[PDB]
RNA sequence: AGAACCUUACCUGGUCUUGACAUCCACGGAAGUUUUCAGAGAUGAGAAUGUGCCUUCGGGAACCGUGAGACAGGUGCUGCAU
RNA sequence: GGCCGGGAACUCAAAGGAGACUGCCAGUGAUAAACUGGAGGAAGGUGGGGAUGACGUCAAGUCAUCAUGGCCCUUACGACCAGGGCUACACACGUGCUACAAUGGCGCAUACAAAGAGAAGCGACCUCGCGAGAGCAAGCGGACCUCAUAAAGUGCGUCGUAGUCCGGAUUGGAGUCUGCAACUCGACUCCAUGAAGUCGGAAUCGCUAGUAAUCGUGGAUCAGAAUGCCACGGUGAAUACGU
């Protein structure tokens, strides 16, 4: 219950719970599982230290909360030093996949200003 | 992106242009147009000048700038506020 | 011998074969349970036999294609009303009176130029 | 500006097509460029001939052109020359071997296309709109004509302002598909610019 | 309407009941279209409800009907003037109707668990007198009778 | 509609479907598997984007035959939705007559 | 055996060519399957009448293509030559095949 | 009824001018095909062929390129001239 | 396995016909028009839907489809090219799509459509790839082959009311395909991320039945590129006292 730094949330399906781990999502966990042996359906807490080391080991695999954390904050800080139009867009804080700025980009501008 | 069996892409003028280059002195802005065309490792300490609509942008090549097009460092349209 | 009718509704057809037998229902190789999980489908499929005689009496060889499962239930209701009809004509004027006669003719309106789904209008405004 | 075409409503009912010949999508539009450019260089050079249909067909790699015309001896001239002339000059544009027949239009008061034409043609010479369109009317109606409908629109006089005027006579009832409505437009291009003819003339249902 | 008399809709009966009034009944429930998800949802909770109830599930929903089922209503009009409420008679198929609605309105309300269990405990709580449909039909009942003076 | 835009269709009609055939073996040899992936399969590359623009037929844009309209075309006639409309009211298009259902 | 498949804009064209080859046929022998009506094609286009905007002002238009088939079996090599070096109707497509 | 280029009509820059698109003259001549260099391309320079049912050897249709002028061209304005 | 022989019954196809006309019955009505019911009938009274838009109005829209009077430019307001832009973003509005969930999400299994399109086009099958796709490659100018698994539904589990196994914006990385070319500025896939959002103020819109609502499908345009448009079917309501 205390995965990958984090702790993870027994009463949840396996499945469920493991995606709580920043860098594992549905895919990745039912990974973890299948390499792990687990059933997807068992609770955290059904489980034996052996199965949630090696759980562990298993997510060992995979770069996870610190770890990816500070790897996408070096993309992101590696394209607004190196000044490309995707890190203007990361500085201004507008969208950077081409999306409309006319009307909408709340979500990457905020709430409206005036 | 440009798939990657097609392999990168960079035009044919620009690339005689870093070869005559990388072969003959780092002194000169390479004057390109070709906003299109990928940056290459053998591009690295020139000093090329991209179109950006109606200015060519100096922008001094790193091996940082080696996956990209040349057209992301010379921004074409200008915006200061409202 | 074999009283057949075809019956209509709703972009679907049926094939109704009636036959004086011991209760037989059999629907596209499938019997009426195993091809309408629907019970008001099978409600409606036996409606014009619940009408008159279905203890046993009629043996019912039904293929319907085309339209969904109302479709396809109420053409086959349709279907069986008209071979009945063709096996104790008599039975008409029965029928009629709760209806199953009636085609029930009312299909899909076709979209329309400037509408969105053939009445619903795009959304006024104004000013 | 509220009105279905007459002949493009009846097309299907009573009136027939112009073109008359099946493609597939891969040479349609071909053929239809092809029929454009025969039509408008026949219109072009019989401009003087009267023509008031030419109808196309595509019979196996053939085009045969049918000239509806009211002056078939003036579209044919002397020993089939004029019409050899055309058929030489319509195969090259058409790229298949052509076939030029002529019909004989016997009463050119009662054809919406060489009425406005006339008219068109008067309005050129400046005779004036009201006279065309009333001597239109009245020829139609005596020729035998249970209807016509003559509408001129423009600067008409060389009037700054433009305007519509309209002369009925008898019926043109549009509404009914099962009526024979031969309905055909022209533009005068006068000094003061375009002035549109529209005739309507019916001559019965079914 | 303005000019037409409204000739009124043939439903079939419930197939499970061959109520017709369980049929409107599934149709006021249903969403979207969906026919099967209603009835599915009608079908659990009248089996619930004459568990709880012992009675006949079509017994114990009429008893809830009855209980919810309103006789009087007030509309806003007039005779001239201003638009007071005025308490009009509500004829059976209305009545019918706004029971109906009322309860299907409540059971949305008051998240129990799903549709089924929800529908269940406000038919339950209208056969007692308790429900929100129930209250829906005495406030309803007390605008009139406020506004008896109007007739 | 610009006759000099028109004459810009023609130019790049008549240079597609001549430099076609080329651009395609082209094309054949990038999209290859095979052809050492580094050598036929680069320079390729390169013979592909020295050819003339205007020979790729992504580049024309059909325009309506009589007016030269770029938008509102109709590959089944070859004319964009007015010149289509006229022909058909006039009877000019075999078949095609208003549809109602 | 042969397969003549007719197609036309027009149905009273195509049955007059229809009618006129198989009893171009049963002339010059016997044993013709009989036209098969074959589903049409409606061709449905939809335009603006508009010269500008007005967007849902439009005209729908089709065209029908009308298809028969004739499926003549086991020539007498009298009918084919018949069938052939014929192009009728002007406005009907044939394609014989087999 | 579908702006990456094209579209495209706009901007910057590089260019052309009887012209990208027609007809009319005279001059030299096949049309095409391959290819080199410079150029962002437009474009400007350079290299073998090729000799058609009209050759009555005169000339000729086709397709060029070059000169000069009629002109061509304009998605320039006016929908309140049409 | 309609798979084959075979049958031409049935569905269906598409040509030609019949059928609905207040034709019949009763009542009301001025002995009229008509109205109200009823019979039969598949259908009932303009059966449903469409096309069809009178004279005119707004000097409404369009000189940028086209045409056109006049005016204007004609070494430029014409023409060619590359790059950029039309995709800008303190904001405001319109029309939509997706949500806020349990009438649901997810997983497994399994039913039922219609209407279309297809030749530098649609492209099975098989193989490879988690996938987008790739390779090979039949068939099909088509009731034959392909697009092309309809989905909602149903059955069985799980989630158990949480901003959640809801939501899927945003962003990082890795790709595929189209195309000379995917930076500005494509679509799609995979991995990761898990934003606002708890049903929305004053206001305001659509709809009378197979309509609304909801579910999927196709097409035009189109190299690629729709939540738009145009079309198709599935499920399928509520309500109309009345003015
Ligand atoms: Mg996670
Ligand atoms: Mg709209
Ligand atoms: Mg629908
Ligand atoms: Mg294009
Ligand atoms: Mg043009
Ligand atoms: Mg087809
Ligand atoms: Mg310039
Ligand atoms: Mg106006
Ligand atoms: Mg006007
Ligand atoms: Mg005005
Ligand atoms: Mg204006
Ligand atoms: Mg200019
Ligand atoms: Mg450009
Ligand atoms: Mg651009
Ligand atoms: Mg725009
Ligand atoms: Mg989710
Ligand atoms: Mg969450
Ligand atoms: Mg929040
Ligand atoms: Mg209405
Ligand atoms: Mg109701």
């Amino acid at each position: 219950a205390r995965i990958a730094g984090i702790n993870i949330p027994d009463h949840k399906h396996a499945v469920i719970a493991l995606t709580s781990i920043y860098g594992v999502g549905k895919t990745r966990s039912k990974a973890i599982l299948a390499a792990a042996g687990i059933a997807e359906d068992v609770k955290i807490s059904e489980l034996s230290e052996g199965q949630i080391d090696t759980l562990r080991d298993e997510v060992a695999k995979f770069v996870v909360e610190g770890d990816l954390r500070r790897e996408i904050s070096m993309s992101i800080k590696r394209l607004m030093d190196l000044g490309c139009y995707r890190g203007l867009r990361h500085r201004r804080g507008l969208p950077v996949r081409g999306q409309r700025t006319k009307t909408n980009a709340r979500t990457r501008k905020g709430p409206r200003k005036p | 992106p440009r798939s990657l069996k097609k392999g990168p892409f960079i035009d044919l003028h620009l690339l005689k242009k870093v070869e005559k280059a990388v072969e003959s002195g780092d002194k000169k802005p390479l004057r390109t147009w070709s906003r299109r065309s990928t940056i290459f490792p053998n591009m690295i300490g020139l000093t090329i000048a991209v179109h950006n609509g109606r200015q060519h942008v100096p922008v001094f090549v790193t091996d940082e700038m080696v996956g990209h097009k040349l057209g992301e460092f010379a921004p074409t349209r200008t915006y200061r506020g409202h | 011998n074999q009283y057949y009718g075809t019956g209509r509704r709703k972009s679907s057809a049926a094939r109704v074969f009636i036959k004086p037998g011991n209760g037989k229902i059999v629907i596209n190789q499938r019997s009426l349970e195993q091809y309408f999980g629907r019970e008001t489908a099978r409600m409606v499929v036996r409606q014009p036999l619940e009408l008159v005689d279905m203890v046993e009496k009629l043996d019912l060889y039904i293929t319907v294609k085309g339209g969904g499962i109302s479709g396809q239930a109420g053409a086959i209701r349709h279907g069986i009303t008209r071979a009945l009809m063709e096996y104790d004509e008599s039975l008409r004027s029965e029928l009629r009176k709760a209806g199953f006669v009636t085609r029930d003719a009312r299909q899909v309106e076709r979209k329309k130029v400037g509408l969105r789904k053939a009445r619903r209008r795009p959304q006024f405004s104004k000013r | 500006g509220q009105k279905v075409h007459p002949n493009g409503i009846r097309l299907g009912i009573v009136k027939p097509w112009n073109s008359t010949w099946f493609a597939n999508t891969k040479e349609f539009a071909d053929n239809l460029d092809s029929d454009f450019k025969v039509r408008q260089y026949l219109t072009k050079e019989l401009a003087k001939a009267s023509v008031s249909r030419i109808v196309i067909e595509r019979p196996a790699k053939s085009i045969r052109v049918t000239i509806h015309t009211a002056r078939p001896g003036i579209v044919i001239g002397k020993k089939g020359e004029d019409v050899e002339k055309l058929r030489k000059v319509v195969a090259d544009i058409a790229g298949v071997p052509a076939q030029i027949n002529i019909a004989e239009v016997r009463k050119p008061e009662l054809d919406a296309k060489l009425v406005a034409d006339s008219i068109t043609s008067q309005l050129e010479r400046r005779v004036m709109f009201r006279r065309a369109m009333k001597r239109a009317v009245q020829n139609a109606m005596r020729l035998g004509a249970k209807g016509i409908k003559v509408e001129v629109s423009g600067r008409l006089g060389g009037a700054e302002i433009a305007r519509t005027e309209w002369y009925r006579e008898g019926r043109v009832p549009l509404h009914t598909l099962r009526a024979d409505i031969d309905y055909n437009t022209s533009e005068a291009h006068t000094t003061y610019g375009v002035i549109g003819v529209k005739v309507w003339i019916f001559k019965g249902e079914i | 309407p303005r000019r037409r008399v409204i000739g009124q809709r043939k439903i079939l009966p419930d197939p499970k009941f061959g109520s017709e009034l369980l049929a409107k009944f599934v149709n006021i429930l249903m969403v979207d279209g969906k026919k099967s998800t209603a009835e599915s949802i009608v079908y659990s909770a009248l089996e619930t409800l004459a568990q709880r109830s012992g009675k006949s599930e079509l017994e114990a929903f009429e008893v809830a009907l009855e209980n919810v089922r309103p006789t009087v209503e007030v509309k806003s009009r007039r005779v001239g003037g201003s638009t007071y409420q005025v308490p009009v008679e509500v004829r059976p198929v209305r009545r019918n109707a706004l029971a109906m609605r009322w309860i299907v309105e409540a059971a949305r309300k008051r998240g129990d668990k799903s549709m089924a269990l929800r529908l269940a405990n406000e038919l339950s709580d209208a056969a007692e007198n308790k429900g929100t449909a129930v209250k829906k039909r005495e406030d309803v009942h007390r605008m009139a009778e406020a506004n008896k003076a109007f007739a | 509609a610009k006759q000099s835009m028109k004459a810009r269709e023609v130019k790049r009609v008549a240079l597609a479907d001549k430099y076609f055939a080329k651009r395609a073996e082209l094309k054949a040899i990038i999209s290859d598997v095979n052809a050492a992936s580094d050598e036929d399969r680069w320079n390729a590359v390169l013979k592909l984007q020295t050819l003339p623009r205007d020979s790729s037929p992504s580049r024309q844009r059909n325009r309506c035959r009589q007016t030269g309209r770029p938008h509102g075309f109709l590959r089944k006639f070859g004319l964009s939705r007015i010149k289509v409309r006229e022909a058909a009211m006039r009877g000019e298009i075999p078949g095609l007559k208003k549809a109602s259902w | 055996r042969i397969r003549i498949r007719l197609k036309a804009f027009d149905h009273r064209l195509i049955d007059q060519a229809t009618a006129e080859i198989v009893e171009t046929a049963k002339r010059t022998g016997a044993q013709v399957r009989g036209p098969i009506p074959l589903p049409t094609r409606k061709e449905r286009f939809t335009v603006l009448i508009s010269p500008h905007v007005n967007k849902d002002a439009r005209d729908q238009y089709e065209i029908r293509t009308h298809l028969r088939l004739v499926d003549i079996v086991e020539p007498t090599e009298k009918t084919v030559d018949a069938l052939m070096r014929l192009d009728l109707a002007a406005g009907v497509d044939v394609q014989i095949s087999l």
